[PDB]
RNA sequence: UUUUUUUUUU
RNA sequence: GCCUCGAUAGCUCAGUUGGGAGAGCGUACGACUGAAGAUCGUAAGGUCACCAGUUCGAUCCUGGUUCGGGGCACCA
RNA sequence: GCCUCGAUAGCUCAGUUGGGAGAGCGUACGACUGAAGAUCGUAAGGUCACCAGUUCGAUCCUGGUUCGGGGCACCA
RNA sequence: UCAGAGAGGACGGAAACCUCUCGUAGAGCAAAAGGGCAAAAGCUUGCUUGAUCUUGACUUUCAGUACGAGUACAGACCGCGAAAGCGUGGCCUAUCGAUCCUUUUAAUCCUGAUUGUUUCAGGUAAGAGGUGUCAGAAAAGUUACCACAGGGAUAACUGGCUUGUGGCAGCCAAGCGUCCAUAGCGACGUUGCUUUUUGAUCCUUCGAUGUCGGCUCUUCCUAUCAUUGCGAAGCAGAAUUCGCC
RNA sequence: ACUGAUUUCUGCCCAGUGCUCUGAAUGUUAAAUCGUAGUAAUUCGAGUAAGCGCGGGUAAACGGCGGGAGUAACUAUGACUC
RNA sequence: ACCAUCUAGUAGCUGGUUCCUUCCGAAGUUUCCCUCAGGAUAGCUGGAUCUCAGGCAGUUAUAUUCGGUAAAGCUAAUGAUUAGAGGAACCUAUUCUCAAACUUUCAAUGGAUAUGAAGUUGCAGUUUCUUUAGUGAACUGUCAACGUGAAUGCGAGGUCCAAGUGGGCCAUUUUUGGUAAGCAGAACUGGCGCUGUGGGAUGAACCAAACGUGGAGUUAAGGUGCCUAACUUCUCGCUCAUGAGACCCCAUAAAAGGUGUUGGUUGAUAUUGACAGCAAUCAACUAGCCCUGAAAAUGGAUGGCGCUUAAGCGAGAGACCUAUACUCC
RNA sequence: GCUUACGACCAUAUCACGUUGAAUGCACGCCAUCCCGUCCGAUCUGGCAAGUUAAGCAACGUUGAGUCCAGUUAGUACUUGGAUCGGAGACGGCCUGGGAAUCCUGGAUGUUGUAAGCU
């Protein structure tokens, strides 16, 4: 009674019956994980910035 | 004996960089030298280049760009007559007043010189360009190349005129001349003794005292420029003087007409009719052997 | 006993040469694959006969030394030990597995079933292709007919079927005749004992001078 | 079951090119990078620090950030059904610019530049659109020195 | 304290 | 029957890529002794079970014949 | 078939992490004895089973190979 | 600058140590294998403790959880270097551990609720003590006296596929057969057939297909022992051998 | 408890596991008790019985009871030896 | 032991689980679990809808890249490995045959990214970051101008709640173990499971084609002597078998043979008359059909009957028949 | 036409042998008081200029080895998709598109940047 039986049969199939969702655009505006020297700079930067 | 270099060693065979061949770079060193951080992205990275010869003394700023190095001031210890100093141009002396000629000049041409005059009393105490003003001093980094650095080495010393000519060039005075290793005292009368050749009035004084013929034979050019151990001391600081007078680069003269004078390569029917020629004697000579 | 060969004739696995990972390999039967008159000069045998194979198989090791002793026999027997030089061009380097299982009553006791069927070394095989050349024999143009009929009774060592020809190429060297007469004539192939050696004009003309060509 | 360690199947990817050992030139540490350009991913296998997994050899991602010796990209990796955009530090060694977006870029700079020219100098608007190549036109074919060559299927010969 | 043997016929 | 193993001098055993057939007992002679036994030395003992083959070359390697010796051989 | 264990003078057995190859009997020599045996004094002796590797050096440590020995081999 | 090679030098030899040439890495880098590396990542040597303190982000496995491992930064204090620089363990890919409990280190910390002081106890943060069945119960047998829920997901008998093994039949001829390959055989090789052997498998049957042999009784197949009709012999005949219908 | 009429016998082993016999035995041992420190909870130390461990007995208690080489005047075998 | 009660004891296991239409419609795979007949987890699926009205795609093009498999190579490294030659080993140049854990070289299929308004040019401000430095990097502005930049197709996106499943099996191609297997294990895709329909006599998977309920027409695969709707239709050959042969999967056949017959290849001789006997012939090959090789058990299978200038084998031609398919109503 | 310093690509640049080398320069070179480092001023370091292109280096030469490029190999090998395609099978061709690599043959033998200088 043999039970490992892996397979990756009927998979691409479950994938692709939904669609294959490509990530969205807005995903390169956010600052995430960048350089914490930068950040901060940044941040002083837009504080100080004259409006008119 | 089994032929090591035979057609499969040459053609696995990997040539390292030409530069490395030559032996004249290390590009170990290089790349630690040269290469700029990038987030400073295309900001230029100064680095100071020293390389004495057998008969000169070469100080050079540059900044590496992905097509060659691009020097952007040059004082060479050979442009020392134009201040004076007529021989000896490879000494510590020599090798300082070439620093300085390099400091002063490219900061004349940035336009720095009189905002940052450097140290401009020769004391031998070692100096760091404070800044002065808003604008920074001028930063450039040592390159000393495949040389030794020892204590008292003349690589050091080009480096100690560039800083007191008042650029900023990050350094400790552990490899200065003076800087007892045991210590790690630094002797700033020394150093400055040294700087302006000191120890060459010595040696001619010694070797005057010791031999006649062999005191001719080491200085036989000083005599001939008249450069006894009396006034070497002040040729130095005139020459210093000179230099901080003036430092602009000497003025460029016409392209001379120039004429071919090694050989032009031959051509293809050129080294075909070699052949052809080759061949002929070769069988005439068979046959008449 | 050995296991027929139908059950190691067709190429199934991939090559499985003796290596540092197949250890216990027994010998190959065959050892000889130069026979009669290897040391002739190239332009002594100048006719040239092939056994090309038309099946895509593997010959034992078995086989190719029962048709080595059959063609051998009746070349030596019919044109003398030095009228002739056979060359086998096929050697055996793929080693076949055996799953060995006890074959008496009460087997099924100790019988491990197919766990674990990874199988021991057999014997060597040599894998073949259709086109293959398996033997070749120079000899003289009047000694033909004794090489095709030599190859003749070999084929049926064989399994499947094989195909005599003779190769309009002199000797073992890869010449038409033609063009090896012609550029022995002008001195391009040197004598390299069986076959030649081209020498190509490139090179030092010190070098050139002992044959200008 | 395989392992799962890190340069597991990498016996070639992470190889150098024949006769292309050795001291890494300095054209790679001068290239500038920045953050929003697209760059190549491919390991180079004498530096072990800052290497990108296996999965990324060989793609293309979009910087996002800018370190001292190293680079922050995005690269999309498909996981079942959806692509992620995975970020990952790379240093400089295994990074190329990509030329397919400065190419696009310059098709840019010369649209408008085409465009700018055309209306300044009064032309009609010019067609700045790519069009997939079309069948040829009609055109005369001269035989003169150019005979036909009659053609016929050869014999099968026996080549030993 | 220990101290076994000595071919056949003559 | 199958897996095998072995066959060497009157008897018992070694031996080899395969490139010589050795040792012991036994037999004949010599030495020794008054004469023997024992002991020594020499001479010695062979188609390498038989046949065919492979090898430049087989006692040894492959196949077959004979002789034997050890094991294996429904079933529920 | 599986799991172990061992291989060392001519025989039977020790031996060290890895830097020594030992013990008894056997063999050879001298002595005591009329002679042998016992006895006394000496000597020489092993394929460290075969290989490859590991470290400075391996009989020993690791792996494989050859031989031998032991245990298991059960339902129905 | 290695491995190695060549040529030299008292004792010195194939091998001790010295010298010169050549030497693309054929060496070494703790270990398996694979990558990588030559003014180095190897060898020699100086100084050192970045194998330290802190939080986030990310990669790998992936559910895009956790551990482990790693990457690139940021803040601190440091080491080496003249400096640029490099350094958060080992050149890279394995070398490891939750909850509860115990224990240690940390604050001039919080709580013990009748008010306080001191012990004592409990907390917040970071480590260690270990789960190798390694996402982590605390664990010896026997049953033929046996029981229950099920299973043809799974063995023992039949049947099925396969045919290694068993059995049977061919092809070439090296030899045997006094001579003579084929009367009769036929090695070394090689092609097949059969399911009366034994294996392999696990397809059907575990809310049951009565599981050896013998006795009895039918029918069938021939791969023919006898008998009918024949052909061939190493067929002069009891006899015998081969083959055919 | 084992064996199992009569007859004739009942060999060797107390290492293992049991059972049993002595105990001077500070070897190991609980509670209680005693002493030290402390303002007290409490801490530390000393004692500390039987057992166990040491010693003896016992198999008609459970049980157990070997290998390898050489060797006799034909061979064979091996009384004998290592 | 029996009697009553706790007790409707627990069961990851077996059995059952009751009206009709309509619409949508799976999985046998990942990870963890004393887990392997079970769960949780993601995936696949349904429902509710909500926000909007061009950016997407199991497809191409352009541009740029990634790879070390097929092939190739060993007269290129490593590892095997045959034979000589030129100066017993050794050196030199060669040579025969090779590698899942060898490689200089290296495809086809394949993978990835980009292809404009969320853009391009400037102007004019901020920064404690960076630079010797407006030097850069980045950001900000109701700043100014420009105006949609490959093909084809097409509306797009978001959230929540939840079922069943977590035994698979088959096939072309690739592929590991095994002598093989209707055996065991994998990769891509398509199927069966869940699915009928025409054909393959019959059949889960084969070929065609997917389905409301009817009709007319036309077809796919398959066929047209009779079973059986559709021709003993038309043309040229080959084949005689004392049970020939007869249509994907597919329902077995080989090595080896034939002076049966039909075509071809090569080499010869022949009219200065070729072979046989006292006007073409000879020899060796080759490949179509036929024949031998070809033995099994209840009586039996091109599906059956039968068929022989076929109703067999091969190349073809007209027409004709027939689906739940296509067109129209 | 050159030399030097620093380079970029990293053999079309390497390797072997040989010829030539104006001027700057590079180099070899002389000395070892001092700084500095060694068993050793050989290397490294310092002070110099008598001498030399001998070597390094540069240019050139070679039916040179290597490297690089191209042709051929060849529409070959291999390969995507199709067939109620041929064949007992192994396999083979056809339709539809992609499409190599050795041997062999021919050619090339560094290009170029910044700075300074010679001519
Ligand atoms: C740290 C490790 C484990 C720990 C302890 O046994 C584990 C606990 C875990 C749990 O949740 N409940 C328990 O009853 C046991 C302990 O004292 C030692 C064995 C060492």
């Amino acid at each position: 009674a043999k039970s490992k039986n892996h397979t990756n049969h009927n998979q691409n199939k479950k994938a692709h019956r939904n669609g294959i969702t490509k990530p969205k655009k807005h995903i390169f505006l956010s600052m995430k994980g960048v350089d914490a020297k930068f950040i901060k700079n940044l941040r002083f930067s837009r504080k100080n910035n004259k409006r008119q | 004996v089994k032929v090591i270099k035979n057609k499969a060693y040459f053609k696995r065979y990997q040539v390292k960089l030409r530069r490395r061949r030559e032996g004249k770079t290390d590009y170990y060193a290089r790349k630690r030298l040269t290469v700029q951080d990038k987030n400073k992205y295309n900001t230029p990275k100064y680095r100071l280049i020293v390389r004495i010869t057998n008969k000169d003394v070469v100080a050079q700023l540059a900044y590496s760009k992905i097509e060659g190095d691009v020097v952007v001031a040059s004082a060479y210890s050979h442009e020392l007559p134009r201040y004076g100093l007529k021989v000896g141009l490879t000494n510590y002396a020599a090798a300082y007043a070439t620093g300085l000629l390099l400091a002063r000049r490219h900061l004349k041409t940035i336009g720095l010189d009189s905002t940052y005059k450097g140290h401009e009393e020769l004391t031998g105490e070692d100096y760091n360009v404070e800044e002065e003003g808003d604008r920074a001093p001028f930063k450039a980094v040592l390159d000393i190349g495949l040389a030794r650095t020892t204590t008292g080495s003349k690589i050091f010393a080009v480096m100690k005129g560039v800083a007191d000519g008042g650029i900023n060039v990050p350094h400790s005075e552990s490899r200065f001349f003076g800087f007892d290793q045991e210590s790690k005292e630094y002797n700033a009368e020394a150093h400055r003794d040294r700087i302006l050749g000191k120890h060459v009035a010595d040696y001619m004084t010694y070797l005057k005292e010791e031999d006649e013929d062999r005191y001719k034979r080491q200085f036989s050019k000083f005599l001939a420029a008249g450069l006894n151990a009396d006034n070497l001391v002040a040729t130095y600081q005139k020459v210093h003087s000179a230099i901080r007078a003036d430092a602009s680069p000497a003025a460029k003269k016409a392209a001379k007409p120039s004429k071919r004078h090694t050989a032009k390569r031959l051509t293809y029917d050129e080294r075909k009719q070699r052949v052809a020629d080759k061949k002929a004697l070769l069988l005439q000579l068979k046959e008449q052997q | 006993g050995r296991r027929p060969a139908r059950c190691y004739r067709y190429i199934k696995n991939k090559p499985y040469p003796k290596s540092r990972f197949c250890r216990g390999v027994p010998d190959a039967k065959i050892r000889i694959f130069d026979l009669g008159n290897k040391r002739a000069n190239v332009d002594t045998f100048p006719a040239c006969v092939h056994m090309m194979s038309n099946e895509r198989e593997h010959l034992s090791s078995e086989a190719l030394e029962a048709a080595r002793i059959c063609a051998n026999k009746y070349m030596v027997k019919n044109c003398g030990k030095d009228g002739f030089h056979l060359r086998v061009r096929k050697h055996p380097f793929h080693v076949t597995r055996i799953n060995k299982m006890l074959s008496c009553a009460g087997a099924d006791r100790l019988q491990t079933g197919m766990r674990g069927a990874y199988g021991k070394p057999q014997g060597l095989v040599a894998r073949v292709d259709i086109g293959d050349i398996l033997f070749s024999m120079r000899i003289k143009e009047g000694n033909v007919k004794h090489a095709i009929e030599a190859f003749r009774r070999a084929k049926f060592k064989f399994p499947g079927r094989q195909i005599i020809v003779s190769s309009r190429k002199w000797g073992f060297t890869k010449w038409d005749r033609e063009d090896y007469e012609r550029m022995r004539a002008e001195g391009r192939l040197r004598s390299d004992g069986v076959g030649v050696q081209l020498q190509r004009e490139h090179g030092p003309l010190t070098k050139w001078i002992e044959n200008p060509i | 079951t395989n392992s799962k360690g890190l340069r597991r199947g990498t016996r070639y990817m992470f190889a150098r090119d024949f006769r292309k050992h050795g001291v890494e030139h300095l054209s790679t540490y001068y290239t500038q990078y920045k953050r929003g350009d697209l760059v190549d991913i491919k390991t180079n296998g004498a530096f072990q620090k800052g290497m990108p997994f296996k999965a990324y050899h060989g793609r293309t991602g979009r910087i996002f950030n800018v370190t001292r010796g190293a680079v922050g990209i995005i690269v999309n990796k498909r996981v079942r059904g959806n692509i992620l955009p995975k970020r990952i530090n790379i240093r400089i060694e295994h990074i190329k610019p990509s030329k397919c977006r400065t190419d696009f870029l310059n098709r840019v700079k010369s649209n408008d530049e085409k465009r700018k020219a055309a209306k300044s100098a009064g032309q009609p608007v010019p067609a700045l659109k790519r069009l997939p190549v079309a069948p040829r036109g009609a055109h005369t074919v001269t035989t003169q020195n150019n005979e036909p060559e009659l053609l016929a299927p050869l014999r099968f010969e026996i080549v030993a």
